[PDB]
C-alpha cells in the first residue's frame, strides 16, 4: 500500500491556477506540493498498510467483568451482551455507521480467598462454566439449576492454572449488517424506546463454579475479552466528542468544541 | 507420540496474536452481502476529507460557532497579522480535535504534507490580498511580514474563485514525526498577514470572515497505533 | 495438502499455514487486503473538475 | 421530587447488618449508595442496585428492585461504624435519604 | 485527582460569603461539578450544578434566588456564592464532580458555613 | 458555463443560474433493487410520475441571530400529495432523494450556511434518563431549529439543542465528512444533492425508522448595512427517486 512519490518541478508563469479553488463544491482539492512550489524528485518506501480498518479494529479490548461467590446460594453471574459499556471499544466501533466481522472471544477467570473461620482450609483447582443463551432458552435461576445441562446451548469449561478460553463466532445476525446508531422505534405508534436498544437482541451469558463450596469461600471475577475479524465497514461518522452518559442511548451535556488559548496569534 | 517441546511464550494471551480457533456455532449459515454505499477501507481516507478548524479559540468562543470565525477588516495601518498557531496537528488544541487530527490520536508516528485551505465568506463587493506563510523551525515566530515573506508563502487574491490552498510541504530531518508535543521534531508555524486591505464600497459591511479547512495529501502515512487520550470512564455506562 | 504460501511483510521471504477446522469463520484475520479508493469521498461530484483549470467556468 | 424515605442501627462487631431505604415511586434501579465517615469525607460505595465501586470491600452488598432496596454488611468491623445515605437518579432533582448511623450494641 | 475547597467562614445575618473548590488531577472543563448542603439535623440536598466550559448554571427551584455559581477555567477554581444568609444557611457544603450519570465519585472535605452575631 | 443546471422529474423542473456542481452521494446513484438482493416476494408497486417530483416544503427565515434548522427525510414527505398516500397503505418502501436548497441575496448581503445530509441522525435528549418524544424530533414539513445556549435538564423529553455539538455530541466541524455543500451568498445561490438508499436491510418501515436528516447551520451569520433588505428566506424542494412499495394492507 505505498503512498505516492513527488515529481520534480520547475519554475511557472501561466494561466493555469491549482492553487485556487471552490470549496462550496463539497469537494476537497487534490493539489499537490509540486504545483505551488519548486520540488526535487524523492521516492516514498511509505507504506499505509496499519491504518487499514483490519489492522485498526483487531485487536482484544475488555467488555465487562463479573464476579460470582461460591459460599451462596444464587452466586452466579449473568450479562446481556452488548458493546456499550466501555468508553474505549464504543468510540472505535462507532466511527462507522454499519459493521460486518466475526468474533473471537477469549476469558480471563481469576479468584480470590474470603473470610472464612475454618482452620486449615485446603481448596482443590476450580473448575468454571461459561454458558451462552440465545434469546428464548431458558435460563437458569440458582447454582444447581436443570439448565445447566447444555443439551443445544454452547457452553465451556475450564480449570484454573491453564491458558484462557477461546471460541469463534460467526456474523450472527438478522439484518445485512451491524448497527451502531439506529434512529426510530419499536412501536408503529412512535411511542416506546427510541434508538440502538430496539435492535440489540444477542442473549445473556451466565457463569458458574462447577465445583462445591469446601470449608472457605471463593469470590472469582471473569473479564471479556472482544477481537473483530473479518472487518467491513461503511458509512464514515464523525468520533464523538462528549463524554458517554449511558448504555441504552446516545445522550449528553454540551461541552466546547476545543480548549482555549489566550489569543488568536498566540503559538 | 511425536516428541514435541514447548518453548516460552506458550499459553500466554497477548491481545495482538493472529491464531485459529475452534467455532462455537458449527455450519452456521450467515445472512447475504449487500452493496451499501460508502465502503471505507483504509483510515487515511478520511484524514484525506478537510474539515473547519477553531481558530478562534478565545475562552469564550469554544462553546459557540465563533471559534470558526476568523474576522477580518478594513484597516489603517498595513501589514498586520490575521492569526497564527504552531503545526502540531495532534497536539496543538487548534488542530487536535479536527478530522485529521482525530485519527493522529490513535497513532504514534506521522509524516506527509498537509493542506490547509481558506474561503473568504465576505461580500461579493469586498477585494483584499493576503499573504498565508509557513516557515520551519530554528528561529522563532515570524514577528513581521518582512520576516514571514522568506519562509514558504503563497499570496491570495480574492475574486471569482473564492478560496485558495497553501499546501505546506515535508521538510523534517527525520521520516516520521511524532504526534506528542517533541521539541526534537518541531514542525513550524503557520501565520496569515495582510498584504493590502480590504476595501468596500458604501452601504455594504466592512467586517468579513474567513473559514480553514485542513487535509492530508496523498503522501500522509501513520505508524504505531496506541490508545487516544480523549475519552474516559470510571464506573460502568449503565 | 492444502499449504497456501505468501509473502511476509518486510521493509526496503515466505511464511506458510494451513486451515484446521470446518468453518471461514475461524481462519486468522487478513491483515494484508490493501485497497484505497479515497475519490467517493473527496470527490463525490457529478460532472469531473480539472485541477489546474478555474472550478466555476 | 421522589421522596426517599431510609434511622439508626445498632450491632455488634462481625454480624449482618441490614440497611434499607424505600422511595416514593419506581426508580428503575437507580440508586446509589455512599458511605460518610465521622471525620466527614463522603464516598460511592454501590452505584448502582448492586455492582461495587472499585476499591470497596467485598463485605458490602447492593439488592432490591421497583421500590425498595437494601444494603447488606456480611462483617461488621470497625471501619464500618459510619453514615449511609442512599440516592435516585431516576428524576430531576437527586434527592437523597436520610443518614444511617452504625453504632456498637452494648 | 481531588478536589480541595476553603477553609471556614462566618458572616452576620443579611450578608453575602462566598466558597471555593479547587480542583486538580483532571481536565477541569470536561466534568460538571455539584454542590450539595448538609444541614447538621437534616440529611443531604441538592442545590445545582455549573457547566465549566460554557458558564451553564442550572439550580434547584427551591435555591433559585439565593445561590450565585460561577467558575473560571484558568485557575481551575468553582465558586458559590450566597446571598441573603439568614439562619437556615447554616450547614455544611459539599462540592462534588458527577460523573456517569447520576454518580458523584470524588467529593470535597466540606466547609462549615455558620451565622451568628 | 458550469454555473447552470435545469433538473427536471415528472411535471416538475428547476431552473438555476448561477451554483455550485451537484453533489451525488457516496458515488452512486439511485437505481431500483435487484433480483440477487431482494427479500420480499410479492411484487412491488413503481408508480414513478405520480411519487417521483419535486415537493416544495415551507420558508424559514434566515435572521441574525439564527443558529440553524433540520428536517427528518422521509417524514416531511408523509403528507405530501402520492407519496404520503402510499406510504400508509403499504408496510415496506424504499427510496433515494434529490434535494435542491434555495436562498437568494444580493451583493451587498453576506453570509455562508452548511446544507449537511446525515443517515441515522440519533438525537440526545435534555434529561440525561430519558429520550425524546416524537413531536420534538420531527414535525411535518415544518423545520424544527437549533438553539445558540443549552437546554435545561428539568425539562423532561425534549431535543438537546446546543449547536455547537450537532443535536448528536460531535463536532460541528466536522460534519462535513457526510455529503454536503456550501452556500456562500458571494459565490453561491442553491445548493444540489443527490442522496441513494443507505440501510443496512433492503427494504424498510418508512414510519417508525428515518433514515435520513437534512441540516443547515449557518457558519458565518448573516449580515447586510441599512437600506438592503432584512428579509431573507430559505426554500427546500425534495423529490424521491426510485421509490417502490411492498405488502398492501389496510390505511394506517
Ligand atoms: C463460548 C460460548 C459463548 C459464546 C458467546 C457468543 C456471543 C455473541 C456475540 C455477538 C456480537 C455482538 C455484536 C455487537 C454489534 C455492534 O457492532 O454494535
Amino acid at each position: 500500500a505505498r503512498v505516492a512519490d513527488t515529481i520534480s518541478s520547475r519554475p511557472t508563469n501561466s494561466e493555469s491556477i491549482p492553487a485556487l479553488t471552490a470549496a462550496e463544491t463539497g469537494h476537497t482539492s487534490q493539489v499537490v506540493p509540486s504545483d505551488t512550489m519548486q520540488t526535487r524528485h524523492v521516492k516514498n518506501y511509505h507504506s499505509r498498510s496499519e491504518s487499514s480498518i483490519e489492522n485498526f479494529l483487531c485487536r482484544s479490548a475488555c467488555v465487562y467483568y463479573a464476579t460470582y461467590t461460591n459460599n451462596s446460594k444464587k452466586g452466579f453471574a449473568e450479562w446481556v451482551i452488548n458493546t456499550r459499556q466501555v468508553a474505549q471499544l464504543r468510540r472505535k466501533l462507532e466511527l462507522f455507521t454499519y459493521l460486518r466481522f466475526d468474533l473471537e472471544l477469549t476469558f480471563v477467570i481469576t479468584s480470590a480467598q474470603q473470610p472464612s473461620t475454618a482452620s486449615s482450609v485446603d481448596a482443590p483447582v476450580q473448575t468454571h462454566q461459561i454458558m451462552y443463551v440465545p434469546p428464548g432458552g431458558p435460563v437458569p435461576t440458582k447454582v444447581k439449576d436443570y439448565a445447566w445441562q447444555t443439551s443445544t446451548n454452547p457452553s465451556v469449561f475450564w480449570t484454573e492454572g491453564n491458558a484462557p478460553p477461546r471460541m469463534s463466532i460467526p456474523f450472527i445476525s438478522i439484518g445485512n449488517a451491524y448497527s451502531c446508531f439506529y434512529d426510530g422505534w419499536t412501536q408503529f405508534s412512535r411511542n416506546g424506546v427510541y434508538g440502538i436498544n430496539t435492535l440489540n437482541n444477542m442473549g445473556t451469558l451466565y457463569m458458574r463454579h462447577v465445583n462445591e463450596a469446601g470449608q472457605g469461600p471463593i469470590k472469582s471475577t471473569v473479564r471479556i475479552y472482544f477481537k473483530p475479524k473479518h472487518v467491513k465497514a461503511w458509512v464514515p461518522r464523525p468520533p464523538r466528542l462528549c463524554q458517554y452518559e449511558k448504555q441504552k442511548n446516545v445522550n449528553f451535556s454540551p461541552i466546547g468544541v476545543t480548549t482555549s488559548r489566550t489569543d488568536i496569534i498566540t503559538t | 507420540g511425536l516428541p514435541v517441546m514447548t518453548t516460552p511464550g506458550s499459553t500466554q494471551f497477548l491481545t495482538s496474536d493472529d491464531f485459529q480457533s475452534p467455532s462455537a456455532m458449527p455450519q452456521f449459515d450467515v445472512t447475504p452481502e449487500m452493496q451499501i454505499p460508502g465502503r471505507v477501507n483504509n483510515l487515511m481516507e478520511i484524514a484525506e476529507v478537510d474539515s473547519v478548524v477553531p481558530v478562534n479559540n478565545t475562552e469564550d468562543n469554544v462553546s459557540s460557532l465563533k471559534a470558526y470565525q476568523i474576522p477580518v477588516q478594513s484597516n489603517s495601518d498595513n501589514g498586520k497579522q490575521v492569526f497564527g498557531f504552531p503545526l502540531q496537528p495532534g497536539a496543538n488544541n487548534v488542530l487536535n480535535r479536527t478530522l485529521l487530527g482525530e485519527i493522529l490520536n490513535y497513532y504514534t508516528h506521522w509524516s506527509g504534507s498537509i493542506k490547509l485551505t481558506f474561503m473568504f465568506c465576505g461580500s461579493a463587493m469586498a477585494t483584499g490580498k493576503f499573504l498565508l506563510a509557513y516557515s520551519p523551525p530554528g528561529a522563532g515566530v515570524p514577528k513581521n511580514r518582512k520576516d514571514a515573506m522568506l519562509g514558504t508563502h503563497v499570496i491570495w487574491d480574492v475574486g471569482l474563485q473564492s478560496s485558495c490552498v497553501l499546501c505546506v510541504p515535508w521538510i523534517s530531518q527525520t521520516h516520521y514525526r511524532y504526534v506528542v508535543e517533541d521539541e526534537y521534531t518541531a514542525a513550524g508555524y503557520v501565520t496569515c498577514w495582510y498584504q493590502t486591505n480590504i476595501v468596500v464600497p458604501a452601504d455594504v459591511q466592512s467586517s468579513c470572515d474567513i473559514l480553514c479547512f485542513v487535509s492530508a495529501c496523498n503522501d500522509f502515512s501513520v505508524r504505531m497505533l496506541k490508545d487516544t487520550p480523549f475519552i474516559r470512564q470510571d464506573t460502568f455506562y449503565q | 495438502m492444502g499449504a497456501q504460501v505468501s509473502t511476509q511483510k518486510t521493509g526496503a521471504i515466505h511464511y506458510t499455514n494451513i486451515n484446521y477446522y470446518k468453518d471461514a469463520a475461524s481462519n486468522s484475520a487478513n491483515r494484508q487486503d490493501f485497497t484505497q479508493d479515497p475519490g467517493k469521498f473527496t470527490e463525490p461530484v457529478k460532472d469531473i473538475m480539472v485541477k489546474t483549470m478555474p472550478a466555476l467556468n | 421530587d421522589i421522596q426517599m424515605t431510609q434511622s439508626s442501627l445498632s450491632a455488634s462487631l462481625g454480624d449482618r447488618v441490614t440497611i434499607s431505604c424505600r422511595a416514593s415511586q419506581d426508580i428503575s434501579n437507580y440508586l446509589n449508595w455512599y458511605q460518610q465517615k465521622p471525620d466527614g469525607s463522603v464516598k460511592l460505595l454501590i452505584y448502582y442496585t448492586s455492582t461495587l465501586h472499585s476499591g470497596v470491600p467485598s463485605r458490602f452488598s447492593g439488592s432490591g428492585s421497583g421500590t425498595d432496596y437494601s444494603l447488606t454488611i456480611n462483617s461488621l468491623e470497625q471501619e464500618d461504624i459510619a453514615t449511609y445515605f442512599c440516592q435516585q437518579g431516576n428524576t430531576f432533582p437527586f434527592t437523597f435519604g436520610g443518614g444511617t448511623k452504625l453504632e456498637i450494641r452494648r | 485527582v481531588q478536589l480541595q475547597q476553603s477553609a471556614a467562614e462566618l458572616a452576620r445575618p443579611g450578608a453575602s460569603v462566598k466558597m471555593s473548590c479547587k480542583a486538580s488531577g483532571y481536565t477541569f472543563t470536561t466534568y460538571t461539578m455539584h454542590w450539595v448542603k448538609q444541614r447538621p439535623g437534616q440529611g443531604l440536598e441538592w442545590i445545582g450544578y455549573i457547566n465549566p466550559s460554557s458558564r451553564y448554571t442550572e439550580y434547584n427551584q427551591k435555591f433559585k434566588d439565593k445561590t450565585t455559581l460561577t467558575a473560571d477555567k484558568s485557575s481551575s477554581t468553582a465558586y458559590m456564592q450566597l446571598s441573603s444568609l439568614t439562619f437556615e444557611d447554616s450547614a455544611v457544603y459539599y462540592c462534588a464532580r458527577r460523573s456517569e450519570a447520576d454518580r458523584f465519585v470524588y467529593w470535597g472535605q466540606g466547609t462549615l458555613v455558620t451565622v451568628s452575631a | 458555463s458550469d454555473r447552470v443546471r435545469s433538473i427536471t422529474l415528472g411535471n416538475s423542473t428547476i431552473t438555476t443560474q448561477e451554483c455550485a456542481n451537484v453533489v451525488v452521494g457516496y458515488g452512486v446513484w439511485p437505481e431500483y433493487l435487484k433480483d440477487n438482493e431482494a427479500t420480499a416476494e410479492d411484487q412491488p408497486t413503481q408508480p414513478d410520475v405520480a411519487t417521483c417530483r419535486f415537493y416544495t416544503l415551507e420558508s424559514v427565515q434566515w435572521m441574525k441571530n439564527s443558529a440553524g434548522w433540520w428536517w427528518k427525510l422521509p417524514d416531511a414527505l408523509s403528507q405530501m400529495g402520492l407519496f404520503g398516500q402510499n406510504m400508509q397503505y403499504h408496510y415496506l418502501g424504499r427510496t433515494g432523494y434529490t434535494i435542491h436548497v434555495q436562498c437568494n441575496a444580493s451583493k451587498f448581503h453576506q453570509g455562508c450556511l452548511l446544507v449537511v445530509c446525515v443517515p441515522e441522525a440519533e438525537m440526545g435528549c435534555s434529561n440525561l434518563n430519558n429520550t425524546p418524544e416524537f413531536s420534538e424530533l420531527s414535525g411535518g414539513d415544518s423545520a424544527r431549529m437549533f438553539t445558540d445556549t443549552q437546554v435545561g435538564e428539568s425539562n423532561a423529553k425534549k431535543v438537546q439543542t446546543a449547536v455547537w455539538n450537532a443535536g448528536m455530541g460531535v463536532g460541528v466541524g466536522n460534519l462535513t465528512i457526510f455529503p454536503h455543500q456550501w452556500i456562500n451568498l458571494r459565490t453561491n445561490n442553491s445548493a444540489t444533492l443527490v442522496m441513494p438508499y443507505i440501510n443496512s436491510v433492503p427494504m424498510d418501515n418508512m414510519f417508525r425508522h428515518n433514515n435520513l436528516t437534512l441540516m443547515i447551520i449557518p457558519f458565518v451569520p448573516l449580515n447586510y448595512s441599512e437600506g438592503s433588505s432584512p428579509y431573507v428566506p430559505i426554500t427546500v424542494t425534495i423529490a424521491p427517486m426510485c421509490a417502490e412499495y411492498n405488502g398492501l394492507r389496510l390505511a394506517s
